[PDB]
């Protein structure tokens, strides 16, 4: 058990995983030049709450750009929630967005598309 | 299969026959028929077996089979959503750049565009050592065109001067919005003489221009100072003499080019 | 076997014996015993045909598994070359993000991006311990531009004086709009007596102006005040000392340079 | 007809064309159930009159058993051929499998009538 | 003493005259199953001829090939031969437990040998 | 038996000469559906590549690669790489604007793998 918290850059994003909340929230642009560096921690963290007991988990997430390497690890990260999910356990995941930029939210869709587990596009409002 | 019935059902029957029962043969028969039998049994458990461990590792190869498949969409799924990604980056880059460097109204370059366009120039002047020309456009009486017909009236007819111009220039020649009513012409590698011909084509192309505002179809001049740009100087003093050159075709009367020299 | 063998032996010694010839049952253990060798060769075969069946099915398989793996590998290096490629597009979005907080009236830098400068250039005066010159330019009696010739043509004399400042900066130097008629000049890693010569050439430029308002030409010039960094002082107090510099060079005529 | 599975092979027998076609991987569970009626269809139609007979096979894997049903067939084609029945037998593969094509040629050792093993892109 | 190495696509075998007891391990798709089974069949006949003292098969085989399968079956044959006849003779078949089918294979070689046939697994 | 695309603003101009035996593409390569166009592509390769044993050239000009475009080109390497490892003379030229700077060192990222002929070309 741990709380991760990883500051932001302007290249790469701030994350926050509060283990008694039960809550994994992630914020900004993500271009890591190492991306194992920056998100191995993170799944890790992910698969380390998901073995520890039944508590739920929930992702909260504000991203704005995703480099290739980072769709690919929110993918490794939805993929774990997705077995989690057909297992029993209640996981789920808001993705905040600005309205006026719509385009964002089709790219949400994208993620959530195999994704059976609660997914809410939100909009600020 | 056909044959190996025919064959025991044979043998039964012979088997069943009184008239053979206590010959030397018979128990023999007997014995050895059912010897074909065990060896039948063993060779049909051969195969059974053996085709349980076929069905076993063919589930696993279906298995590894569904994985690679698997990656394989996943490769193709974290493409597709990068590519969209950069496309909306692009979109967004796209509009940026026009914003800083295209002049809403006409649309041609803006001074920003031109500034950065005259600073490569005279560097590539100093290396190579060819030169550009400068051409600078006012529009004579604007002030008429606005006060009659409306500031409406007046935009169109810039609208079509920047039209007429850029369809008169050459490919790489630059046509940009230098002021209200100002224009700003860059004949990259060009010469004064080669430029001539080029520059009384645009001009010939402004005046023949006939914009209709309703019931009037408007006729516009331009003043129009040229220059060349003369090596060991900076853009600005090179725009500086275009500028003074439009200055000397303004006071002498209009609708005129004048070109500014260098005596020795 | 060996019952087996000892039957067969048997059997054969049997079918050996000439006065069982043409029986029936005679008959009937030949055929069994062909039969016998027959199957035995028949499995021979099915068993060499089968053993190759799954031999080419092992390679297929040991094939797959390799395949997968470089998958795995091309997936992770794909991505990384994409994320390289996304860098250029980004350090292409920053530059423009950058270029669009620009005075909408003359293009250059205002007065935000000038503090935004400012306080990196403070930064740079630790790190590196190089200061940097500022300066303060205003342009003289423009209210007489103005009230003469109008806000118009008051406004292309600052559009105009932009220009000649940005044509006469170094690489590294930056011009801003601080506000109204007075700019900022900031060049970094620089001491005043390798300014003093840029500062003179800004002021030409400036001075040769000749700005059109319908058929006449403008004549302008500036005064400008000049300092040093002086470090772990904040930016504010910088600007401050340049500013008072700029305030004597007016107290003591136009088209003035002090230095403080 | 009987429809293939993905561990079954398909298998149509064409009474007018008189032709056997038979495709796919063979791992049936049942394979007496799934391969004595091909070898009753077969032999009923060597009995019926003199049509010449023509197998025409792209199998992938075939399981002990169906190596030995595929035995089983083969032994009717030749003691047809021998009988002077028209009776041929054409076995397509992928190039990029050779594997297979030796196969096919272990099949064919002990056959007298036409075996063709023929490649394919 | 028979010893015979084993490779990526055979068994290795270790027939121990002074225990008295062959041990197989791995995999087998053997290229000539005759060259290498018959060996072991030779053995095993040499040892039951011998003299009366118990022969145990220790077998942690994984895959095998119908050739191997047979010659499998020809050596339990000859085990059962021994057994109906006095020789205490016997046979453990070690498998892991996460797969199944190995055990159901294992038992169906069981299943006409009358000699203690222990499947394990580990 | 030629392969021509031309290149609008978001995917590249692909000529494929059979007979010089040369796969050149200029420009960038933001395909909207990146099958459609790089399907043809890897069928004329492979087709030259199975049609006889003339080598085979690629000359590159291409400039802003995305994602799905970066994977069909190494597929296309791919292709290269095994007719290389048979004995097929196969060569590529990438050329690039010395003013990118970071363009070589994404060149030499699709190099690494590549046993044949891969030149990496600074061009003014
Ligand atoms: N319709 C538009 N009018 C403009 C625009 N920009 C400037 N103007 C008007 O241009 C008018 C041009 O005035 P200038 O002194 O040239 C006056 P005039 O045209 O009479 O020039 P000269 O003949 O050259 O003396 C001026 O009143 C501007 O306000 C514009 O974007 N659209
Ligand atoms: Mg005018």
């Amino acid at each position: 058990m741990s709380d991760l918290h990883i500051p932001g850059t302007q290249s790469t994003p701030a994350i926050q995983g509060d283990w008694q909340a039960g809550r994994l929230s992630m914020q900004g642009d993500s271009y890591p030049e190492n991306s194992y560096e920056l998100f191995g921690q993170v799944i890790d963290w992910v698969e380390r709450f998901l073995a520890d007991g039944q508590r739920p988990l929930e992702l909260d997430l504000r991203l704005l750009y995703l480099n290739t390497s980072s769709i690919k690890a929110m993918m490794d990260i939805l993929d774990l929630l997705e077995e989690a999910h057909q297992g029993g356990r209640p996981v789920s995941l808001r993705w905040h967005y600005d309205r006026r930029n719509e385009r964002v939210a089709e790219l949400a869709e994208e993620f959530r598309e195999d994704c059976s587990f609660p997914f809410a596009i939100q909009a600020h409002d | 299969m056909s044959r190996e019935r025919e064959l025991d059902a044979w043998i039964d029957g012979l088997l069943a026959d009184p008239q053979f029962h206590g010959h030397p043969l018979h128990q023999a028969l007997a014995r050895l028929r059912q010897q074909s039998l065990e060896q039948l049994v063993r060779l049909e458990r051969i195969a059974r077996i053996s085709d349980g461990f076929q069905s076993m590792a063919r589930e696993q190869n279906l298995s590894l089979s569904e994985r690679y498949h698997k990656q394989l969409r996943r490769l193709e799924k974290v493409a597709r959503i990068s590519d969209r990604y950069q496309q909306m980056m692009r979109d967004l880059n796209l509009a940026l750049k026009e914003a800083s460097i295209r002049d809403p109204l006409t649309g041609l370059p803006n001074r920003r565009m031109l500034l950065e366009r005259l600073r490569e120039e005279n560097e590539r002047s100093q290396r190579h050592g060819q030169s550009y020309v400068l051409a600078m456009l006012d529009v004579d009486f604007f002030k008429q065109v606005n006060d009659t017909w409306g500031h409406d009236s007046g935009d169109r007819v810039l609208v079509e001067i920047a039209r007429a111009m850029e369809s008169e220039l050459r490919e790489y020649d630059l046509c940009g919005r230098w002021g209200g009513e100002e224009f700003l012409l860059l004949l990259p590698q060009t010469r004064l003489q080669d430029a001539g011909p080029v520059l009384e084509r645009v001009r010939d192309s402004v005046r023949t221009l006939a914009v209709r505002v309703g019931t009037e179809a408007l006729s516009v001049t331009a003043s129009v100072g040229v220059t060349e740009h003369r090596i060991g100087e900076t853009y600005s003093q090179t725009v500086n003499r275009a500028d003074a050159a439009l200055l000397d075709a303004k006071r002498s009367g209009r609708d005129k080019c004048v070109f500014a020299a260098l005596p020795p």
